[PDB]
C-alpha cells in the first residue's frame, strides 16, 4: 500500500518523540519482587490523600444538585397536599 | 606440563615451552574488582598504572624487560616478559620495586599524573566503547549490591576521590603471600624458577586478605541507557551462568558455542552450520552477535551481545535467539552438538595454546590460583568429548528453560521490548 499521512506515534524504533540522552531506567524482574507490597499502607494513607485532594470538587455540585432536587420534590409534595391546594391554583393558573 | 609447587609462603606453577624465544615471570593475586567497595572502585586499575608508569617501565626498557598487567574480576597479574636468558633480570626488577621498594612508585607526582590519564582512559572508555559498557553494564545490573557488579576500570565519580593512602591500603589488604601465584612461562624451567625464588629470599607481606561478606547473588533485572544520538543498537541479554569449578563448566561453554558468534560482513561467517542466521538474515536484524559463557569464582553469566542498526526490528531479534535458546531443552540435535564439539576444542585450543606467554602467564596464575592446579588441555579435551545431548538437555533445562534474565542496553533501544516480554520468550508454549 501507499504511505498514508503524517501521524504523532510512529512505532517501535521511530515513536516520534525526542531525542533521549542521558536518562537511565532500572527495572527488577517481578519473579523476583513481592506484589501486593505496601497495600495496607496505601489502602488507608494513599487512598486519604487521593480522597482529600478530590473531593470539593465532586461533592460540592452533589451537594448543590441534591439540595436543589429536594427542595423541588419537597415543594412538589406540599402542593399537592391538603394544606396546600390554595396556593396550587394560583401557581398553575 | 604444568608443575606447581609450594614455598614457604608462595605458591609457584610454571609452564615450561623449550620451543619459545621469549620467557615471562610475573605474580598474579587473587582480588580483582570483585573485593572492592563501591567507593574504592577503580583501586586495581590505578595499581595497573602505577605498575606500568613511565619511570618505572624506563627501568624494565634499560635492562631489556617488557611490563604488561591485567585487572580482572576475581584476580589482577603483574608480569614481566624477557629474553630467556635474563629471568633473573626480571625477578629482580618485580621484587625491587613492585613487590619491596613500592614507595618510589606511589610519590606524588607520579601518582598524579597516572591518576589523570586513569580519568581519561576511562572517561574516553564509558563515551566511545559501546558493547564493552554494556557488558559492564551487564554485569552490574545482574549481580547488583554483590561485590561482582563493579566494573574493572572502575568509575569516574569513584576515581577522583582516590588517594594514594587507598592504594596503599589495597596493598596491605591484598597483596599477600597467601594470595598470589607467581608464574613462569616461556621457556623458563620450573627449577631454575624456584631455585631462584629461593636464591633470593623473596617474600610479599603476611597478613590475610578479608573476607567478603555476602556472595554474589543473580538478580534478575534491566538497565536502559538510552541515548538516541548513537547509530546502532547495543544489547546484552544473559542468564545466570555456571562459575568456575562447576561441573557444567564445560556443558556451558559448549552450549555457547552452539550459537557461535556471527558477523554480518564476512561472508564465512554467513554460512556456519547455526540454525539462526536463517531466521536472522533475511531482513538483516543484527550486523554481529557473540554468545558468551562468563565463569567467575561465585557465580557466572551466560548470554549473548549483538550491535545492530535495524532498530526496527530489534525485538524480533531478541525473539528468534531466544527461541533458538528454547531447542536446547527441547530440541537439540546430535549434529549440533558435534559441530559445536569440534568448534570447541579449536577454540580453547587458540586460547591456551597460543604463542604469546603474557595470556598463558594470566590464565595458569587464575587457574591455579582458584582451583590449586591447571587441568590440562587433553583432559579438557576429554571432558569436552564425553559430553551428550542430555547432558545439554539437563543443563538447559536447569539453567536455560524459563529463568529471569539480565539485560542491559545503550543506543537507540526504544525499539528493544520491556522485561516482561523478553523474559516470557525464555520458553516457548511446547510449540
Ligand atoms: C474518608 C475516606 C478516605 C478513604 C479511607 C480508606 C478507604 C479504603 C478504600 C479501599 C482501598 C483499597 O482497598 O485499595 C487500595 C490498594 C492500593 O491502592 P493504591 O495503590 O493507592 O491505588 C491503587 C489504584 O486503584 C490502582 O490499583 P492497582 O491497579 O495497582 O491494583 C488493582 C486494583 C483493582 O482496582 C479495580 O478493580 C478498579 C475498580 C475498583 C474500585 C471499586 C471497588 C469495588 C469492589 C467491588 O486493586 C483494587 O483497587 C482492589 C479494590 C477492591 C478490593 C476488594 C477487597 O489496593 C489494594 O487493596 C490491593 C488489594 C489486593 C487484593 C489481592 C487479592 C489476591 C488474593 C488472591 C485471592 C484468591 C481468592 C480465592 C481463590 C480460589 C482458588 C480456587
Ligand atoms: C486477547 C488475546 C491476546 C492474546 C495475546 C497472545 O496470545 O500473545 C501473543 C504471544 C506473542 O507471540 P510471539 O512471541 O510473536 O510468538 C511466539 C511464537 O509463536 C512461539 O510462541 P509459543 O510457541 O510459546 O506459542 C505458540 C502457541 C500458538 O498458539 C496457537 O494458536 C496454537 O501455542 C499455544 O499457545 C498452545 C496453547 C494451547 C492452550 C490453549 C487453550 C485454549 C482453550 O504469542 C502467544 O502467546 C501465543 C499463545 C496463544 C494464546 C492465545 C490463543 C488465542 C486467544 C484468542
Ligand atoms: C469565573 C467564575 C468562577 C466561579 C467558580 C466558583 C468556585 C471556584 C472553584 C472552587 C473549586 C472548589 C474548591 C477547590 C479547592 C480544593 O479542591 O482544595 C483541595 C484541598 C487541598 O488539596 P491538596 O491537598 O491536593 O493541595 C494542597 C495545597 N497545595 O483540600 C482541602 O482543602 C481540604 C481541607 C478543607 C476541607
Amino acid at each position: 500500500g501507499p504511505p498514508s499521512g503524517k501521524t504523532y506515534m510512529g512505532w517501535w524504533g521511530h515513536m516520534g518523540g525526542p531525542k533521549q540522552k542521558g536518562i537511565t531506567s532500572y527495572a527488577v524482574s517481578p519473579y523476583a519482587q513481592k506484589p501486593l507490597q505496601g497495600i495496607f499502607h496505601n489502602a488507608v494513607f494513599n487512598s486519604f490523600r487521593r480522597f482529600k485532594s478530590q473531593f470539593l470538587y465532586v461533592l460540592i455540585p452533589a451537594g448543590i444538585y441534591w439540595y436543589w432536587w429536594k427542595n423541588g420534590n419537597e415543594y412538589n409534595e406540599f402542593l399537592y397536599s391538603k394544606a396546600g391546594r390554595e396556593e396550587l391554583e394560583r401557581v398553575n393558573v | 606440563a604444568e608443575v606447581t609447587q609450594l614455598s614457604n609462603g608462595i605458591v609457584v606453577a610454571t609452564e615450561h615451552n623449550p620451543s619459545a624465544h621469549t620467557a615471562s615471570v610475573g605474580v598474579v593475586f587473587g582480588s580483582g574488582a570483585a573485593n572492592e567497595n563501591p567507593y574504592n572502585n577503580g583501586v586495581s586499575n590505578l595499581w595497573k598504572n602505577i605498575f606500568l608508569s613511565k619511570e618505572n617501565s624506563a627501568v624494565a626498557a634499560k635492562e631489556g624487560l617488557a611490563l604488561s598487567s591485567n585487572i580482572s574480576r576475581d584476580f589482577q597479574s603483574y608480569i614481566v616478559s624477557s629474553l630467556p636468558g635474563s629471568t633473573d633480570k626480571s625477578l629482580d626488577f618485580l621484587n625491587q620495586s613492585f613487590i619491596q621498594q613500592k614507595a618510589n612508585l606511589l610519590s606524588s607526582s607520579n601518582f598524579e599524573a597516572t591518576k589523570k590519564s586513569v580519568l581519561k582512559q576511562v572517561q574516553d572508555f564509558e563515551e566511545n566503547d559501546h558493547p564493552n559498557r554494556v557488558l559492564e553494564h551487564l554485569h552490574s545490573t545482574a549481580f547488583q549490591n554483590t561485590p561482582l557488579s563493579l566494573p574493572t576500570r572502575g568509575t569516574l565519580e569513584s576515581l577522583e576521590n582516590l588517594v594514594v593512602a587507598d592504594l596503599e591500603s589495597f596493598a596491605n589488604n591484598h597483596f599477600l603471600n597467601s594470595n598470589a601465584v607467581v608464574v613462569g612461562t616461556g621457556n623458563i624451567k620450573h627449577e631454575d624458577l624456584v631455585n631462584s625464588i629461593e636464591s633470593k629470599n623473596l617474600s610479599l607481606q603476611t597478613g590475610t586478605k578479608p573476607v567478603l561478606k555476602k556472595k554474589a547473588a543473580f538478580l534478575g533485572s534491566e538497565v536502559r541507557l538510552r541515548d538516541d544520538t548513537l547509530p546502532k543498537a547495543w544489547i546484552s541479554l544473559a542468564v545466570e551462568g555456571e562459575p568456575v569449578n562447576s561441573p557444567n563448566y564445560f556443558v556451558a561453554k559448549l552450549a555457547a558455542q552452539i550459537f557461535g558468534s556471527y558477523n554480518a560482513f564476512e561472508p564465512a561467517s554467513r554460512l556456519q552450520g547455526i540454525k539462526l542466521l536463517d531466521n536472522i538474515q533475511e531482513y538483516q536484524l543484527c550486523d554481529n552477535f557473540n554468545h558468551f559463557s562468563l565463569s567467575y569464582k561465585d557465580s557466572g553469566l551466560w548470554g549473548f551481545s549483538t550491535a545492530t542498526r535495524n532498530v526496527t526490528m530489534i525485538d524480533d531479534l531478541i525473539h528468534f535467539t531466544l527461541k533458538q535458546w528454547n531447542r536446547l531443552t527441547i530440541s537439540v540435535t546430535d549434529t549440533e552438538v558435534e559441530r559445536a564439539k569440534s568448534l570447541l576444542k579449536l577454540q580453547l585450543g587458540q586460547l591456551y595454546e597460543s604463542g604469546n606467554p603474557v595470556n598463558d602467564a594470566n590464565l595458569l596464575g587464575a587457574e591455579v590460583l582458584i582451583k590449586g592446579s591447571k587441568l590440562s588441555l587433553g583432559e579438557a579435551f576429554k571432558k569436552i568429548d564425553a559430553i551428550t545431548v542430555k547432558d545439554v538437555k539437563a543443563w538447559a533445562g536447569k539453567r536455560l528453560w524459563d529463568q529471569d534474565i539480565a539485560i542491559a542496553g545503550t543506543g537507540q533501544i526504544e525499539g528493544l521490548l520491556d522485561y516482561m516480554r523478553i523474559r516470557s520468550d525464555m520458553s516457548m508454549m511446547r510449540w
